[PDB]
């Protein structure tokens, strides 16, 4: 599952967890058996203007 | 090494990379100190084992106490009486001193006349309520 | 030789507490036990020579 | 006010809607201690300080 | 009095299911002695840790208390064997045991 | 008899009870005879590591 | 402060909620909406936090103002009182008989 | 062997061994009246005479 | 840390409770027949054979 959010919501990004990405966004199980994978990615992603 | 008891003097001869001690694994039995290198063994605080030997509280309020296998001279010391209330130190030693094989009885009156009894005490000694009226032993 | 005893017993004495009444009704019924072996009969008659 | 001298309030009589928090900032830190975060909706408190 | 025996026996059904109930009383190192309150608070992935101390702790009090009905029905059982014998041998024809 | 029983009237017999006595009031630390701080500001501030 | 420092030194407000989960009659509270109540009927209640499943009945208790929820032997609510009408409501499991 | 000392206790960590209820030398009295008995008077010393 | 060392210990002591229930019961067994023979071959004549 891959996209992309700000620097504050890599901690709701997470189980048992709550926030706007959490409720409305992307929810993770309880019973979640997996990794989360996350980078900075101010390079490419943010371009000028 | 934090914890609450009271220490003696020690016999015992620690190896010099040796610095606590156990003897079965579960409590630390002695310590060096880290300033005089004398051996100090650490018991716990409170120890003796005491049983109160009762009738019912429908019956009376006054009890007696027995101190597991202590002698009857040493009492003040096994049970450190002057930390304790006023109302303990009554049991700690007083007029009727009995000494059994089982322990020392604080709190009943001896007699030499014998009865069938009814409170096993132990080695020989047995209890009841009545004689005003007191615990005999 | 805990620093805190008090929290220790009120939170797990009760069970040491009836493990010990269990111990204590053995050794009352090893008594009894003694006594129901030995004092059959309460009468003592002096060994004649 | 500092970190020296913390101000306390006491929050009471009202309804404990955080959903409308999320429009106006985004939190660093969120970390509930002895309640959970996903369960602080279904609770009802006695005493609020903040 | 003397029927001791008897009143021994309730007694020590009466001590047996009070220091159980007491027993539950407890809260086994949890946040609450109550489970609503653990089950309310927490959300599962802690919560269930929580209820499984509780459960673990109440289900060692009620084997706590098997055991001491262990000892209960073993003295029952001699006592009763023991009468099942005095009856047989005694009101149902004469003995000639000694005392 | 009665904080160990849990109950407030006890029967006639033995009992016997876990220390509710004694409580200790004060407090000794025994640590060696040191003196010297630690270089803790000499590593810290190193100018290369 | 200074905007051209780092993260390290950006200024952090920091708002810390202290708060007593379910020992006393609750003020305030989340956004979940109140509904009606079904009594002496197995079903889901939710009082002031306190979720759980079973049978209410009318109580005859007392309680202080200062007490919302009560306890007979700690390990089970025996009583709740209603955040909206004031009478006292014990709650009972929802399946017992012991069949 | 009812002499033990108390440090035999704290060795132990809290188990005690208590005496018995009946003396060994009250049980060799009980011995001595039971053949004293029966030797002398028979069956007749369960009676009571 | 401390519930989980206490309750390995309070476990060890319920096994030691368990075990001294079945010295218990063998005791009282060997112990009820010995009362069995005190009352009987002493204090009269048996009957019993073996
Ligand atoms: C530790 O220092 C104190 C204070 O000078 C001194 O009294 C004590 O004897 C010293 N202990 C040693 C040297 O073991
Ligand atoms: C003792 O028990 C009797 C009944 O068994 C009761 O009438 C009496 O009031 C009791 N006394 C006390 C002091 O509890
Ligand atoms: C107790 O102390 C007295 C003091 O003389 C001594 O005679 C006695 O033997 C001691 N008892 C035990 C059991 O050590
Ligand atoms: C009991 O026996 C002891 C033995 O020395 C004696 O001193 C005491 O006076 C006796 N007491 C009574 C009441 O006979
Ligand atoms: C680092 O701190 C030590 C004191 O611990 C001091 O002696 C040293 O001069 C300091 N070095 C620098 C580069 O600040
Ligand atoms: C709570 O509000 C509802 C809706 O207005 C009302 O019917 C009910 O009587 C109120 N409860 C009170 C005032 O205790």
């Amino acid at each position: 599952d891959s996209f992309v959010i700000r620097g504050d919501e890599v901690r709701q990004i997470a189980p048992g967890q709550t926030g706007k990405i959490a409720d409305y966004n992307y929810k993770l199980p309880d019973d979640f058996t997996g990794c989360v994978i996350a980078w900075n990615s101010n390079n490419l992603d943010s371009k000028v203007g | 090494l934090t914890g609450t008891g009271v220490l003696t003097e020690s016999n015992k001869k620690f190896l010099p990379f040796q610095q606590f001690g156990r003897d079965i694994a579960d409590t630390t039995d002695a310590v060096r100190d880290p300033q005089t290198l004398e051996i100090l063994d650490i018991t716990p605080c409170s120890f003796g084992g005491v049983s109160v030997i009762t009738p019912g509280t429908n019956t009376s309020n006054q009890v007696a106490v027995l101190y597991q296998d202590v002698n009857c001279t040493e009492v003040p010391v096994a049970i450190h009486a002057d930390q304790l209330t006023p109302t303990w130190r009554v049991y700690s030693t007083g007029s009727n001193v009995f000494q059994t094989r089982a322990g020392c009885l604080i709190g009943a009156e001896h007699v030499n006349n014998s009865y069938e009894c009814d409170i096993p005490i132990g080695a020989g000694i047995c209890a009841s309520y009545q004689t005003s009226q007191s615990i005999i032993a | 030789d805990s620093t805190e005893c008090s929290n220790l017993l009120l939170q797990y004495g009760s069970f040491c507490t009836q493990l010990n009444r269990a111990l204590t009704g053995i050794a009352v019924e090893q008594d009894k036990n003694t006594q129901e072996v030995f004092a059959q009969v309460k009468q003592i008659y002096k060994t004649p020579p | 006010a500092s970190v020296y001298a913390w101000n306390r309030k006491r929050i009471s009589n009202c309804v404990a809607d955080y959903s409308v928090l999320y429009n106006s900032a985004s939190f660093s830190t969120f970390k509930c201690y002895g309640v959970s975060p996903t369960k602080l909706n279904d609770l009802c408190f006695t005493n609020v300080y903040a | 009095s003397a029927l001791g025996k008897l009143q021994d026996v309730v007694n020590q059904n009466a001590q047996a299911l009070n220091t159980l109930v007491k027993q539950l009383s407890s809260n086994f190192g949890a946040i609450s002695s109550v489970l609503n309150d653990i089950l309310s608070r927490l959300d599962p992935p802690e919560a269930e840790v929580q209820i499984d101390r509780l459960i673990t702790g109440r289900l060692q009090s009620l084997q706590t208390y098997v055991t001491q009905q262990l000892i209960r029905a073993a003295e029952i059982r001699a006592s009763a064997n023991l009468a099942a014998t005095k009856m047989s041998e005694c009101v149902l024809g004469q003995s000639k045991r000694v005392d | 008899t009665k904080c160990t029983l849990k109950s407030f009237t006890v029967e006639k017999g033995i009992y016997q009870t876990s220390n509710f006595r004694v409580q200790p009031t004060e407090s000794i630390v025994r640590f060696p005879n040191i003196t010297n701080l630690c270089p803790f500001g000499e590593v810290f501030n190193a100018t290369r590591f | 402060f200074q905007p051209t420092n780092g993260v390290g030194y950006q200024p952090y407000r920091v708002v810390v909620l202290s708060f007593e989960l379910l020992h006393a009659p609750a003020t305030v509270c989340g956004p979940k909406k109140s509904t009606n109540l079904v009594k002496n009927k197995c079903v889901n209640f939710n009082f002031n936090g306190l979720t759980g499943t079973g049978v209410l009945t009318e109580s005859n208790k007392k309680f202080l103002p200062f007490q919302q929820f009560g306890r007979d032997i700690a390990d089970t609510t025996d009583a709740v009182r209603d955040p909206q009408t004031l009478e006292i409501l014990d709650i009972t499991p929802c399946s017992f008989g012991g069949v | 062997i009812a002499a033990r000392d108390l440090i035999c206790a704290q060795k132990f960590n809290g188990l005690t061994v208590l005496p018995p209820l009946l003396t060994d030398e009250m049980i060799a009295q009980y011995t001595s009246a039971l053949l004293a008995g029966t030797i002398t008077s028979g069956w007749t010393f369960g009676a009571g005479a």
